[PDB]
């Protein structure tokens, strides 16, 4: 038992008399030992759950489900039922039925009151003759006994305009409209999995003027489709080798299943995810995400839609290096049918050896820090949860000249110049350091060789300069000075654009492929007088935009910065 | 007409109502709650309203939804009352809409991480105090401004700046965000504001009730800043439709009712009818 629709619609007048069938209704049973009852609440409702008073005037038939008037209507019943509306308009009352207020326990009807009495026969176009205003729309199970589940006629219109002659007509459908009785069947019962919708043009003929309606009908559905592989797939093979972070899809795949009805409410409670047990480890470092999705497939050149559940494996922790294991993960699958998925995993340890010597130089003209050389492991890009640092051992321990900072971004280290006298020292020129790379985590750990020699001849600055290359506005006094970050001694110029406020901005940094480079690494950061216009927090005079951190993201003209105000300037 | 405030102002000052409601008050949150109802069907508490941007409205509404019985519509506890360049330069040359104006768009187009585009809850919070503080023939000037070609309906687009506070990383479960924006005290009135005053009709020659632009208009642009908050669905110089930011999907065998909610935003002829007539 269920209703066909939820609402139904009426219009009143006044001075109606008693007896006047006003409706049909209609409950579909769903086994055959279901007669349809209809019981009615005790309530006028108003608007917004309001109760005005008890229904005394519209009785029912139990058997034909015929709403009609027990009793007459007037002024005075209708202007005392208005004072308790409390401030609204009254325009629509609706009625509670119960049947053995909601779909389909439950089912309210409306009713449209007009202050004016009942117009004439001629007096009204026969679209208001044929059909409501509310065009319907009507739910229906699948897999289910059909019957009987709407009527065409406005009861009152030809209770009280009997002589128009009216006809209704409906255009493989099983539905149909049967002659000398326009009642509404259907043939056999439907499921949702061969189709969903119906809509159809209903005809009514008056005498003259033939006017089509729409028809909707809508197809609900059962728990009727186990869950289904796409193709044959029931395992999926992933190694964990590099990424070991806390969080990272390991593994992924699709079930296919025809059922919706577990909605989104209570889709956690129906479709379960369980990880069969057998070893701790893996309940301490994995676990299982699900999430389903709709898609549309076709049946018989139709579309209906489906859920596609899917299934990803995803970490717990930061796995260290030392892992060298693999298993075989076991899935319960749940569609309250039983079905059962699996997952290959093999975490492989990581080598941390190093190329053994970085040979390389430096000039003697550079300043303190100064970008040399870069320090990595033979993968630098493949780490991403495991913390790798790097220091410097000198031999001599006298000639303590470089240092080694460590980007986590990358996990690798960069040279920078420390000290300038002992660079400037003609004693300290090959140096001889043991690169330790190191770990956080596990201790394993390895070194390597670093020769440095130490190349060039050493001239002056000038005797204005500023620390900073950033201080110099126009290109001479740029490469005319030497700033800070540079290892070449002297300050370089970018010059950029004239297209308005660009990424191209003309100015004067330490290194044209660091200082403007959009990002403040580890290097830049120590002490902020290196590269201002990557790394300040401060104001910025001429039109621009600032970086998304910090720093400048686009200038106009030229842009100089003063690192000791925190403050820059874009001018042309 | 009275104020939920004034009437607990009221209800304070006597002991038999105070009794009343701090009883059902204990019932919500048999024979104790009817007594109480029948007791408090005549209490100033009763058919209270509140008011658009009056101080402690937070309050008004914890009251009124606290004397609330525990469903598409409900009462709205409220009182019943180049083109957009012009827009933007008529705002830019009076100073409490500059000041506002540069308030919420300094505060909303801060990105923070590459992966966090902006702050959610203080855009939201800029907006409100924009849209609660401005009068009105500024707002509806710069978010109803009748446009004839594409970058019109950009600027009309991004005046709101949906870049931060509509679109999100996906599109929800519209039966999901109408659970989520009625949890909540303040967005679940806002919504019954916007029920009561922009529903179609059959009756009316412009399908909206007692014929007011305004009421709608306000009951509209009063959603603004919450998570149900709708901008337009392209730059289209005329095609002019709204939609909050969620979709039919996943909706299982409610997919009636999610049409039937979107279709208040999408298929209105009585919002589409008053914003063209306000374009006029
Ligand atoms: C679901 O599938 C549609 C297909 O276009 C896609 O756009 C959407 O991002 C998917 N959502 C999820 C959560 O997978
Ligand atoms: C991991 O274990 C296997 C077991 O035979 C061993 O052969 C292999 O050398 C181990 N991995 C490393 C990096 O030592
Ligand atoms: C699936 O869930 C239902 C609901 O509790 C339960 O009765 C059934 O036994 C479950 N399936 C299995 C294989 O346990
Ligand atoms: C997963 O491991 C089992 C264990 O023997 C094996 O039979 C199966 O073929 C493996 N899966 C794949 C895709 O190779
Ligand atoms: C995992 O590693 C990352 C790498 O920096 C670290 O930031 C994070 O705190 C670690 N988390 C845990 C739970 O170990
Ligand atoms: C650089 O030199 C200073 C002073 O000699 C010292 O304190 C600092 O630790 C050195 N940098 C590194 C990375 O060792
Ligand atoms: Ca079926
Ligand atoms: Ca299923
Ligand atoms: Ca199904
Ligand atoms: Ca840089």
């Amino acid at each position: 038992l269920y209703f066909s629709r939820d609402a139904y619609w009426e219009k009143l007048y006044v001075d109606q008399a008693a007896g006047t069938p006003l409706l049909y209704v209609h409950a579909l049973r769903d086994a055959p030992e279901e007669v349809p009852s209809f019981r009615l609440g005790q309530h006028l409702y108003g608007t917004y759950r309001t109760r005005l008073h008890e229904n005394n005037w519209i009785c029912i038939q139990e058997d034909t489900g015929l709403l009609y008037l027990n009793r007459s209507l007037d002024h005075s019943s209708w202007e005392k039922l208005s004072v308790r509306n409390h401030g609204f308009p009254l325009l629509t009352v609706y009625l509670k039925v119960f049947l053995s207020c909601q779909w389909p326990g439950c089912a309210r009807v409306y009713f449209s009151f007009f202050n004016t009495s009942f117009p004439a026969c001629s007096s009204l176009k026969p679209r208001e003759l044929c059909f409501p205003e509310t065009r319907p729309s009507f739910r229906i199970r699948e897999n289910r006994p059909p019957g009987t589940f709407h009527q065409f006629r406005l009861l009152p219109v030809q209770f009280l305009c009997p002589n128009i002659s009216v006809a209704y007509r409906l255009l493989g459908l099983p539905f149909r409209c049967a002659p000398d009785s326009l009642e509404v069947s259907t043939r056999w019962a439907l499921d949702r999995e061969q189709r969903e919708k119906y809509e159809l043009v209903a005809v009514c003929t008056v005498h003259e003027e033939v006017v089509m309606v729409p028809f909707p009908v809508t197809v609900y559905d059962e728990d009727d489709s186990a869950p289904t592989f796409p193709a044959g797939v029931d395992t999926a093979s992933a190694v964990v080798e590099f990424k070991r972070k806390e969080d990272t899809v390991v593994a992924t795949l699709r079930v296919f299943d025809a059922d919706v009805v577990p909605a989104s409410g209570e889709l956690v409670r129906r479709y379960t995810s369980t990880l069969l047990p057998g070893d701790t480890w893996a309940q301490q470092t994995f676990r299982v995400e699900h999430w389903p999705n709709e898609t549309s497939v076709q049946a018989n050149g139709s579309f209906v839609r489906a859920t596609v559940h899917d299934y990803r494996l995803v970490l717990n922790r930061n796995l260290s290096i030392s892992e060298n294991r693999t298993m075989q993960l076991a899935v319960l699958v749940n569609d309250s049918g039983v079905l059962l998925l699996h997952f290959n995993v093999s975490v492989l340890p990581v080598s941390l050896h190093l190329p053994s010597t970085y040979s390389l130089s430096v000039s003697r003209r550079a300043r303190r820090f100064a970008q040399i050389g870069k320090v990595c492991v033979e993968n630098c890009q493949a780490f991403s949860g495991i913390n790798v640092q790097y220091k410097l051992h000198s031999s001599g321990a006298n000639c303590s000249t470089l240092g080694v900072v460590t980007s986590a971004e990358d996990t690798s280290g960069i040279l920078f110049v420390n000290d300038t006298k002992a660079l400037r020292r003609p004693k300290c020129a090959e140096l001889h350091y043991m690169v330790v790379a190191t770990d956080q985590q596990t201790s394993r750990q390895a070194q390597a060789q670093l020769l440095v020699t130490v190349e060039g001849s050493y001239v002056a600055e000038e005797a204005g300069c500023p620390l900073s290359c950033a201080v110099s506005k126009r290109r001479l006094e740029c490469e005319e000075c030497g700033g800070l970050g540079s290892p070449t001694g002297r300050c370089e110029w970018r010059q950029g654009d004239g297209k308005g406020i660009t990424r191209n901005f003309s100015t004067c940094s330490p290194s044209t492929k660091t200082c403007p480079d959009g990002h403040c690494d580890v290097v830049e950061t120590q002490d902020i007088n290196i590269c201002p216009q990557d790394c300040l927090r401060g104001s910025i005079v001429g039109g621009h935009e600032p970086g998304e951190p910090r720093g400048i993201k686009a200038g106009y003209g030229t842009c100089n910065c003063f690192p000791e105000e925190e403050k820059c300037f874009c001018e042309p | 007409p009275v104020d939920c405030v004034r009437a607990n102002e009221l209800c304070a000052a006597e002991s038999n109502c105070s009794s009343r409601y701090r009883t059902l008050r204990q019932c919500l949150a048999n024979k104790e709650c009817q007594a109480a109802l029948e007791v408090l069907q005549e209490s100033p508490l009763y058919d209270c309203r509140c008011k658009r941007g009056m101080k402690k409205e937070l309050q008004c509404l914890q009251i009124y939804w606290s004397i609330h019985l525990g469903e598409f519509y409900e009462a709205s506890p409220y009182e019943p009352v180049n083109h957009c360049l012009d827009a933007a330069k008529a705002c830019n040359l009076n100073d409490n809409c500059k000041k506002l104006r540069s308030s919420y768009i300094s505060i909303c187009n801060r990105e923070i991480s590459p992966t966090e585009r902006c702050n959610r809850r203080k855009c939201h919070k800029a907006l409100r105090q924009f849209f609660d503080r401005v009068p009105s023939e500024y707002t509806y000037r710069m978010l109803f401004c009748s446009c004839q070609d594409q970058a019109c309906a950009e600027r009309r687009r991004q005046t709101i700046l949906p870049s931060c506070s509509y679109e999100d990383k996906e599109k929800p479960n519209c039966l999901d965000l109408r659970g989520v924006c009625r949890t909540d005290h303040l967005c679940r009135s806002r919504l019954a504001d916007f029920h009561a005053n922009c529903r179609a009709s059959y009756q009316t020659v412009t399908s909206c009730p007692a014929d007011n632009y305004q009421a709608c208009l306000g009951s509209y642009a009063g959603m603004i800043g919450f998570d149900m908050t709708p901008n337009y669905v392209d730059s289209s110089p005329t095609g002019i439709v709204v939609s909050p930011w969620c979709s039919c999907r996943g909706s299982g065998n409610m997919e009636e009712e999610c049409e039937k909610f979107l279709r208040d935003f999408t298929e209105n002829p009585c919002l589409r009818n008053a914003i063209q007539a306000f374009g006029n």
